[PDB]
């Protein structure tokens, strides 16, 4: 049995959080245990989540905070909660090792019910957690329902909330029920049910007509949601997952309830009396959701008004549509994810279907009420179509609405006519996986030839030195140089050449070969195989040939750099000014200026800093805090940009183009300020636009930018989908146009995929996967592949895993063969360079001197494995972003391998070992098969749809803290061999951010902002054209961070270009 | 140096004789019978020594005994079962001792004189066949005999 | 027979394990001109090498093992079980230095992965501090040999050194090495007659100088002590 009462929780990531690891896992086991969870996602601000469990009227809030600015957030939920009757409903939260003991001790004094540490998980255990919890919440909530409607109907939406967690569970009294249905009756007030199959895109098609109802009736509207989601009987509970697609429901004239069918049937019980209350609170409209039905399903027809049946236009064949229930009942019939294939032969089916239901001969078939929609797109003129329909029916059933201020367009069917991925390339993964099999079956097959060649000859040499010249053999010989193919046996060829060449002193352009030993032994920087089998030395130069060589499996490069390491650590704190004294910390002694710019949580989601204790506490916090393009110019001042020793990394996602723009302005007035210096004089208009044209080009550094992984992986997606893939190709447009050939467009990553909980081949798989996307991407957009595919650039993560030790050079030779064979591309293009991050989750808060140990080890399989840029993460990672004596722990790490271990002076020192070769093997293939799972789910794409990567993960992430509190995976120091005192980290130094600095950003912006107030309006306005004429949206960046900061320009877009819609 | 000399010598001579009746045998498949080749295949039988000729002989079989799940040994009248695999979170099968998967048998003696696998001659990659799975000793000493005593009690109680 | 010693006192990885093997080989002809069998003694014979930084040490034991069986075999005609050298591996506490002792916690975990790599029959490891061997320090030393053995993914095979071309090459340029040191010591009327000149002595000191003066020459990268310094110690 599960709790006592209906149990319910309201669970999120808090604002700017993108940290859904930890209670993605935490849902999972309250649903089990048996509890309605109403899941927000990602990215919550305390507004959100109050208003959400206020409306859900739950026993228990259950939040996420890994970025920070926790004391602040959640004194202000129990602050807000309180203040609008939700003192009853208790608080829950979670931040790993991000709160400390200190803070948990505040806040639970404060009103906080619990926080849980890492240590309060080893011990309780993660079952024990949830069912403390629950335990705690379990209570009665009907005895705070309203007795009359007195409350209810003046319109006290809480007494509505309260009221129907009483109808619900029939704790409502008799008479009471048939005075709510009596004025329910006499209010007339019109009752939209939206039905459909599973995962059709019924609430996001609900989420987006609501939006239309707003902007068309300047929200004017009342309207009321009931959602419905199928309930589990087994455990008890269910994952009422509709509310997290709502985004246009954040107004005070909206509420929303959602409802576990709590049977087997697609409605609630107790339906018509929830409806019926928010008939009698004096609602404008009541639309309803229902849960996934059947074909022969239709039971939302008799409980409203008016029926809405969604679907996609995968239904089988045209004859299933005589079997649909639901198609001879419905007033209106949406087709959505009409960019499917198909979606055009699918409308004329259900139309005509439609029309030989109702009988309507004498009428056309294209004016029948199914509509064409696409909810996933911002703004589509199908939805409007369908909107513009609801109203003319909802207005002649008693509704009274203004003149509408949309466009009052006709047809029935969207025009969306965008594409990412062409469904004739949708199985572009399984021909990779089919390339790279193809290429091993040829290895095999020339190695067999040219073994079998050489046991000829040499039988044949022999048996002349005998005396019986039997010629026969040579017959067969020569038989084996034609079967073998032009490229082997020209690499067999340059095989004695190629060895003569690593066997000197130096490589004849000189390059040393040999670093001698204390001991006075000649370190060769690449050993060679001393093979005599011909058959071994092909299979070798074919599967695995030395750096600089195809397939580029030891490396992409020859040898490796001789001044500039691959070093590049990760930095950010406070304001710009902060930070480029890390900056100056990190980079001190090193020729090499190598930065890498983490911001705080409010300008990763592109925020502008503000006074709202939501926002104010993370400020600085997590990151620097970049809010104007004159913050970013103070975050690099110093370091020349344009400098060809001088390479920054910025670690940004969903504002990401609109860094970009900030950064490529900073780097060009670097150059315009050293001019005027050189000169003592402006560059004329020419002049400048020389300069300016010379430093796109020359500009060194790396952009994350990658959307994909932010759906799969790091949720900093801000924008829709669709929409940051398309300004991300502007952007790689506006590189080629420009000739950008140093600057990195996006830096394909898995670190995140992993860091959420994926092991080594989902990471691996996925972030190929992604980056072939891409490059289809760009492929169907008219970009020559020799173009766009030297400038990708890569990123993984090295845990403790085995496959961790040969992920790169897998990804390498995956790369370098697809990019030959497939896509013909050149050199340049096979060639795969990333950046590896030390895992940091597999760092602990338990024993924080241990995780040098582990960082050692992942630096160590990195540098072997011959990666092209390292980050070390330091011992207190759990706790806080790397302190000034933290981050030369992590940064000696690199030192100390690079210069003092011996092993290191060997480039190759992987290459040969079986235990490598065999493991290299078995990853590839791993990742090859995945690719084929993604393949048959519609590509990528087509998987992100379902939620396969995301269920994937965290399915992986489940199974491995399964195993991390269960024991059967050791870890040392937590699990395993704890401390006989007991004691988690004394008191640490943390990073937290001044006062001085939250002040500081907050009057530079108000500076800015007064500055450049004329312009403002006008460029945000030219911003949103771009958007809506169809133009390059990074070339009016590049104007547009001159004279706006970043919230407005963020803020701007989502006018036009929409919000991201969280996918569970 | 002389047991090297004789690593490479017998390499030679056993990847001379995997050569001569690897030719023979794409002869009688085209038709050609020359049994000349033969000769100086058997030739090289001799030439090979006799614990270099079974180092090979063993080999394929060898081969299956890490190849499994398993690794089945009997001493005295028992057996002594030991555990091959380790499988990761991943699913992926990390096998103990990884062997190489060589085609030329120059190659294969080769490597089985100069580095034979964990628990055979010469013992280069391990004296023992597989770890110990599980021996930290306990060290002490200060003061009289009486104090040193105490603390060996003390910590192996 | 130890050469944990002789590496601390300045002698490289080649120095050491020539010297100690030859130590060896002479406790082995001791007990022979005592009349003794092989069998007897050689599978008592216990050794103990150092394992430091430089790239040598990677191979020392597996270099070891194959010299000793070898000759064993070949030479002495002695039995499986003393073909068999085993040996305890000590983290080199000389490589660990007082300027950031918490950089040598970096440094003992190399070293102790090469030994376990490498399959040690017993392994030692350095705690970070100068002071007073603390029940603290000691669990950090202690725990990196648990991290290894335990979490460490590679760490699972047994034999992840062979088939490397870089550890095939080392362990044959190092076997030789130490071959050619025989030699220079046998030349000299073996271990008793090259300590009658202090040869050992005299090699050892010599190399202990070189390392210390490239040290200081700043020539020999040691992070924390002659490169990137502490800014405020
Ligand atoms: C995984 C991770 C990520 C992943 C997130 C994947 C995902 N989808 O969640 C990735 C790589 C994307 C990431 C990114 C970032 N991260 Co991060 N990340 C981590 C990491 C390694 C582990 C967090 C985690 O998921 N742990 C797994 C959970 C299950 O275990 P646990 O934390 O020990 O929690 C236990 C208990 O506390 C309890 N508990 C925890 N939460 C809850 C909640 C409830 C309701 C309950 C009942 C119990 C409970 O359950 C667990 C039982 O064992 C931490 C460092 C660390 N290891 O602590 C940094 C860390 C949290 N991240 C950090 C930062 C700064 C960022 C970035 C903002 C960096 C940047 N500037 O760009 C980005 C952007 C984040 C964003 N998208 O907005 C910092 C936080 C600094 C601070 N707040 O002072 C940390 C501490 C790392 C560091 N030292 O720099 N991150
Ligand atoms: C928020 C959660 C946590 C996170 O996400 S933290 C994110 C951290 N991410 C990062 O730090 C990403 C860092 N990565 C990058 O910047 C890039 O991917 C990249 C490619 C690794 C940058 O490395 P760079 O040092 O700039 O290398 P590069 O390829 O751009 O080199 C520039 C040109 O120099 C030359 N070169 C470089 N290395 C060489 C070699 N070994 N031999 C010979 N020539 C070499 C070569 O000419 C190269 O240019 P090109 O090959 O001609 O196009
Ligand atoms: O412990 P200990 O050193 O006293 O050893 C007692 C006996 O066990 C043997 N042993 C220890 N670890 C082993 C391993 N990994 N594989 C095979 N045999 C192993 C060790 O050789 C000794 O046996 P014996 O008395 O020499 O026959
Ligand atoms: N390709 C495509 N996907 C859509 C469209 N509309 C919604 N989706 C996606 O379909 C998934 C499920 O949507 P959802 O609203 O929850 O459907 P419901 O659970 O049946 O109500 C999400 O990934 C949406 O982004 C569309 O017009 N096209
Ligand atoms: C996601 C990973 O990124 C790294 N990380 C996150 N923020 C910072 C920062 N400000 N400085 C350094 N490293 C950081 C940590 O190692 C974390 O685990
Ligand atoms: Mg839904
Ligand atoms: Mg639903």
């Amino acid at each position: 049995r599960g709790p006592a009462n209906k149990v319910r929780f309201v669970t999120a990531a808090s604002l700017f959080d993108g940290h859904d690891a930890s209670i993605n896992i935490m849902r999972r086991i309250l649903q089990s245990q048996g509890c309605e969870v109403i899941h927000l996602g990602h990215n919550r601000s305390v507004q959100e989540v109050v208003t959400a469990a206020l409306q859900e009227d739950v026993q228990g809030i259950a939040i996420s905070s890994y970025q920070g600015g926790h004391v602040e957030y959640f004194k202000y939920m129990i602050d807000l909660l309180r203040e609008h009757g939700g003192e009853h409903i208790q608080v829950f939260g979670g931040g790993g090792g991000v709160i400390v003991p200190d803070e948990i001790r505040e806040l639970q004094a404060y009103g906080v019910a619990r926080i849980y540490s890492p240590e309060d998980g080893q011990r309780m255990g993660l079952a024990g957690m949830i069912t403390d919890m629950a335990q705690r919440c379990d209570i009665d909530l009907t005895r705070y329902a309203p007795t009359t409607l007195d409350t209810v109907v003046a319109g006290d939406r809480r007494a509505l909330a309260q009221l129907i967690t009483a109808l619900e569970n029939g704790k409502a009294d008799p008479e009471l029920v048939s005075a709510l249905h009596a004025q329910a009756k006499a209010a007339a007030v019109p009752v939209l049910g939206i039905t459909g199959t599973g995962g059709a895109g019924k609430s996001s098609l609900t989420d987006e007509l609501i939006r239309r109802f707003r902007l068309d009736q300047d929200d004017a509207l009342s309207i009321a949601v009931i959602s419905i989601d199928p309930s589990r009987r087994k455990s008890g509970g269910a994952l009422l997952g509709d509310r997290i697609r709502m985004n246009a429901i954040n107004h005070p004239n909206i509420f929303m309830r959602s409802l576990a069918t709590r049977e087997a049937s697609e409605i609630s019980q107790a339906l018509p009396d929830v409806i019926a209350a928010c008939k009698a609170a004096r609602f404008d409209l009541v639309i309803v959701e229902t849960s996934g039905i059947g074909q022969g399903d239709a039971a939302i027809v008799p409980h409203v008004d008016l029926s809405l049946y969604v679907m996609t236009p995968e239904f089988g064949a045209a004859s299933q549509l005589e079997k649909i229930d639901m198609l001879d009942f419905a007033d209106f019939v949406a087709i959505n994810k009409f960019d499917r294939k198909g979606a055009q032969d699918a409308w004329r089916d259900v139309a005509k279907q439609v029309q030989r239901n109702r009988e309507q001969w004498h009428s056309r078939a294209e004016d029948m009420p199914v509509y064409g929609t696409q909810a996933s797109r911002f703004n589509d003129d199908g939805v409007t179509m369908l909107y513009q329909g609801l109203v003319g029916a909802l207005g002649a059933r008693g509704m009274s609405l203004k003149p509408g201020t949309l466009p009052n367009l006709e047809g029935r069917i969207s025009t969306g006519q965008n594409v990412i991925v062409p469904p004739a390339r949708s199985r572009y993964l399984a021909e990779l996986a089919d390339t790279v099999r193809a290429y091993h079956r040829r290895v095999v097959a020339q190695s067999k030839l040219a073994r079998e060649r050489q046991q000829l000859r040499a039988a044949h040499d022999m048996l002349q030195g005998a005396g019986h010249e039997s010629a026969a053999l040579e017959t067969l010989a020569s038989e084996r140089d034609v079967s073998l193919g032009a490229v082997e046996r020209k690499l067999l060829a340059m095989w004695p050449q190629m060895q003569q060449a690593y066997s000197g002193d130096e490589y004849v352009i000189r390059t040393g070969l040999i670093s001698t030993t204390l001991s006075g032994t000649k370190i060769r920087k690449v050993v060679l195989p001393r093979f005599e089998d011909e058959g071994e030395i092909l299979k070798w130069l074919m599967r695995e040939n030395v750096p600089g060589s195809f397939p580029y499996t030891a490396g992409v490069f020859a040898f490796k750099r001789e001044g500039e390491d691959p070093t590049r650590m990760f930095a950010g704190e406070g304001d710009a000014f902060r930070t480029n004294r890390r900056f100056k910390l990190v980079s001190e002694g090193m020729e090499a200026k190598r930065l890498s710019t983490a911001f705080d949580s409010v300008t990763l989601y592109g925020e502008d800093p503000h006074e709202r204790p939501d926002i104010y506490g993370k400020v600085g916090n997590s990151g620097v805090s970049i809010a104007t393009l004159e913050d970013m110019k103070v975050l690099y001042d110093g370091f020349d940009l344009t400098n060809p020793s001088t390479s920054v990394s910025m670690t940004i996602n969903g504002p990401a183009p609109t860094i970009l723009a900030m950064f490529m302005n900073t780097a060009i007035d670097q150059q315009i300020d050293r001019f005027r210096a050189d000169n003592g004089r402006d560059p004329t208009a020419d002049e400048e636009a020389k300069i300016r044209a010379w430093v796109l080009q020359n500009v060194r550094g790396t952009v994350q930018a990658d959307i994909l992984k932010e759906d799969q992986g790091q949720n900093t997606c801000i924008f829709s989908t669709e929409f940051s893939l398309k300004v991300m190709g502007d952007i790689q447009e506006y590189f080629v146009h420009h000739q950008v050939r140093n600057f990195y467009s996006v830096s394909i990553s898995g670190y995140h995929i992993a860091e959420a909980g994926a092991n080594p081949i989902s990471q691996l798989a996925f972030t190929l996967a992604n980056g072939f996307t891409y490059v289809e991407a760009y492929l169907a957009r008219g970009m020559h592949i020799d173009d766009f595919a030297p400038n990708l650039s890569f990123f993984f993560s090295n845990g403790m895993d085995p496959e961790y030790s040969v992920l790169g050079r897998v990804a390498r030779r995956i790369w370098a063969v697809t990019m030959r064979d497939k896509y013909g591309a050149n050199d340049r293009s096979q060639k795969l360079k990333y950046h590896i991050q030390t895992s940091g989750r597999s760092l602990h808060a338990q024993e924080i001197d241990f995780n040098d140990i582990r960082t050692t080890l992942q630096a160590l399989i990195a540098i072997y494995d011959n990666c092209n840029s390292l980050h070390t993460n330091a011992y207190d990672e759990a706790i806080t972003t790397p302190t000034a004596e933290s981050v030369r722990r992590a940064l000696a790490i690199q030192l100390i391998i690079n210069r003092e271990w011996g092993v290191a002076k060997c480039e190759n020192p992987n290459q040969g070992s079986f235990l490598i070769e065999e493991l290299t093997d078995l990853v590839e293939e791993a990742v090859l098969q995945e690719f084929e799972r993604i393949a048959e789910r519609g590509g990528v794409l087509g998987a992100m749809e379902t939620g396969y990567q995301r269920g994937k993960i965290q399915e992986e992430s489940l199974y491995y803290e399964q195993l991390k509190h269960d024991g059967t995976l050791p870890i040392i120091g937590v699990n395993t061999f704890r401390n006989p005192n007991g004691d988690p980290t004394q008191t640490l130094e943390l990073a937290r951010s001044s006062e001085d600095e939250k002040q500081s950003q907050l009057h530079r912006l108000t500076e800015f902002h007064g500055a450049h107030q004329a312009d403002a309006e006008a460029m945000l306005a030219r911003l949103r054209q771009a958007v809506i004429d169809n133009r390059n949206v990074f070339a009016v960046l590049m104007d547009a961070v001159r004279v706006c900061s970043l919230g407005q320009i963020t803020h701007a877009l989502f006018e036009v270009g929409g919000q991201y819609r969280r996918n569970m | 140096r002389a047991y090297h000399r004789r690593v490479v010598a017998q390499s030679k001579l056993a990847r001379e004789r995997q050569q001569l009746r690897a030719a023979h045998d794409m002869l009688q498949g085209a038709g050609h019978e020359s049994a000349a080749l033969e000769t100086l295949a058997s030739e090289r039988d001799v030439s090979l020594g006799a614990v270099e000729r079974k180092l090979l002989a063993m080999w394929p079989q060898m081969q299956q005994a890490y190849s499994g799940d398993e690794y089945v040994v009997k001493i005295r009248d028992k057996e002594i079962r030991t555990g091959l695999i380790s499988t990761t979170l991943s699913g992926t099968k990390i096998r103990k001792v990884v062997l190489p998967r060589f085609e030329d048998e120059g190659e294969i003696l080769k490597w089985l004189m100069r580095e034979n696998v964990p628990g055979s001659f010469p013992y280069t990659a391990g004296v023992f066949a597989f770890k110990r799975e599980g021996p930290t000793r306990m060290f002490a000493g200060e003061g009289d005999a009486f104090r040193t005593n105490r603390r060996f009690k003390l910590v192996s109680e």
